[PDB]
């Protein structure tokens, strides 16, 4: 029952059990983020 | 002309003579003249979006529309004098070549 991810043949990828038991083997996501450097060039309006 | 002021505009296009050169005294028709046949006219910040992996880098242009530099340009003298550093690192080397 903690290992449906791991032993059941009927297990759904991503399906938790969180409000009863605590699977303790689950399928997760792993999220390889890039966070951007924002640095551009500055203009302004001319006269008239 | 006698106390060294000038009437007109001024024209940076590349002339490659061998002859007889007036820059004063223009013979025949200028180049063209704002609002012509393919003319743009430079927006106000004289911007410059830089285009990616190939393309070319495009002028805003009256409006906020991005017009490629290869072409014809109207520069106000206005917008030369807050744009010169993006001037001469794009445009100008369009004049040269």
């Amino acid at each position: 029952l903690r290992w449906p991810g791991l032993v059941d043949p009927n297990y759904r990828v991503g399906t938790n059990d969180l409000p009863n038991r605590i699977t303790l083997y689950n399928s997760l996501y792993r999220y390889n983020f890039t966070y951007p450097t924002l640095d551009g060039i500055m203009y302004v309006r001319s006269a008239t | 002309n006698l106390f060294n002021v000038a009437r007109g505009n001024l024209y940076l296009v590349q002339t490659a003579t061998n002859g007889n050169w007036s820059p004063m005294a223009p013979v025949a028709a200028p180049p063209f003249v704002r609002g012509g046949p393919n003319v743009r006219v430079v927006g106000r910040f004289g911007t410059i979006v830089p285009r990616p992996n190939g393309l070319e880098p495009q002028l805003i242009d009256d409006g906020n529309v991005p017009r490629d530099i290869a072409g014809d340009w109207v520069y106000p003298s206005d917008v030369l004098q807050v744009s010169v550093a993006v001037f001469r690192d794009y445009v100008w080397p369009m004049v040269k070549a």
